[PDB]
């Protein structure tokens, strides 16, 4: 299946995934495609922040579902 | 008055309008922190109109800090806020309470991810004890590639090569006299 | 704060002495002096 990850910068990432993929695995794919490290990423679906050790099917994420990505910010 | 901004790699960058007031107003809202020698960070938020970005809001997220770092802590509530009001992230800003004006490796790693999603993303650093500031971005593509490839341990560590640059004056960032709204989500 | 010694990363305090650290900073650093005297900050680069 495919899912979409909308960023707050107005861009939409498309990802090929399996329902049994862990959120951690989805983050690693976002790193491979977009270059963003997993530890900086927070993924949200339907009001819930998604946990690294759970899977897409655990949150009932389906084909063409849209997740949202927000990044950790760190400076100094 | 028409500006064409090109990255090193030949990519054209859209204009970002930045309110003149933002730097001053940012230092004002984060002053209690600055005076306690604590770094503070903020988000540059705005809208896309007619192929151009406008920074309309300075958002101060929930965060933690030391004299040498700041970091957001509840990005889900920040997403909620931005999502509800249809605010894009166009960049960010932070203070160096006692340090000179520069992008650290921490800031560079943070900003790389934003710039990869939005080629126009900018990072503003205020150094109020020096009374200096600057607006920065990574060299595109080489600077971004350097940070993407980096696996060096240590919160702060050095990089080979120039990596980043101050935005051109004039450049894709255009400072205008404009209204400004600050949203402070802190608790 | 972390500083660089060309390259190792050191965790240090402004009040740490050059002795406590053990050096040039783009001036040789006297052993009885502290880091703060030379306006050394995060990511400042020293040479062994
Ligand atoms: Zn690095």
């Amino acid at each position: 299946m495919q899912i979409f990850v909308k960023t707050l910068t107005g861009k939409t990432i498309t990802l090929e995934v399996e329902p049994s993929d862990t959120i951690e695995n989805v983050k690693a794919k976002i790193q491979d495609k977009e270059g963003i490290p997993p530890d900086q990423q927070r993924l949200i679906f339907a009001g819930k922040q998604l946990e690294d050790g759970r899977t897409l099917s655990d949150y009932n994420i389906q084909r063409e579902s849209t997740l949202h990505l927000v990044l950790r910010l760190r400076g100094g | 008055f028409k500006i064409h901004a090109y990255t090193e790699g030949g990519k054209p960058l859209r204009t970002i309008y930045l309110p003149k007031l933002l730097k001053k107003v940012f230092l004002d809202v984060v002053k209690p922190n600055t005076k306690k020698n604590l770094a503070t960070c903020g988000i540059l938020c705005g809208k896309l109109r007619q192929n151009a970005f406008f920074i309309t809001h300075l958002v101060i997220p929930l965060q933690e800090a030391t004299s040498d770092t700041c970091g957001t802590t509840d990005e889900a509530s920040l997403f909620e806020f931005q999502d509800k009001h249809n605010l894009l992230t166009l960049g960010w800003i932070h203070t160096h309470p006692t340090q000179t004006c520069f992008m650290s490796s921490v800031a560079l790693h943070t900003h790389c991810s934003y710039q990869l999603m939005l080629p126009e993303a900018i990072a503003i650093v205020m150094a109020p004890s020096k009374n200096t500031s600057g607006i920065f971005r990574l060299l595109d593509p080489e600077g971004l590639q350097t940070i993407v490839k980096c696996r060096k341990p240590g919160l702060f560590h050095p990089h080979e090569g120039k990596v980043y640059t101050m935005v051109a004056q004039p450049g894709h960032v255009r400072e205008i006299n404009s209204k400004l709204q600050v949203v402070d989500l802190r608790v």
